[PDB]
């Protein structure tokens, strides 16, 4: 018991350090983010 | 100024309300242009 509760505590800690490391990992929010807010631009920019 | 009237400078008519602004213009630039390229500033005659 006392063996797995360190492996699942130090694992929580690195998938915290994980997320807080790699700038990737949102990639797909990110994605729905910029795809919306550029299709709205282009839609602006149609306008001239 | 400050409030919604229908304008008419040296031909561009428009609706909007006219404010003051900051935008250093050059000497002979006359009036601006936003994204979409419609007019957004404007520097008026008789007044520079």
């Amino acid at each position: 018991q006392k063996l797995i509760a360190n492996q699942f505590n130090s694992a929580i800690g690195k998938i915290q350090d994980s997320l807080s490391s790699t700038p990737s990992a949102l990639g797909k929010l990110q994605d729905v983010v910029n795809h919306n807010a550029q299709a709205l631009n282009t839609l602006v920019k149609q306008l001239s | 100024k400050n409030k919604c009237v229908n304008f008419n400078f040296n031909g561009l008519k428009g609706t909007g309300v006219l404010t003051e602004s900051n935008k250093k213009f050059l000497p002979f630039q006359q009036f601006g242009r936003d994204i979409a390229d419609t007019t957004d500033a404007v520097r008026d005659p008789q007044t520079l």
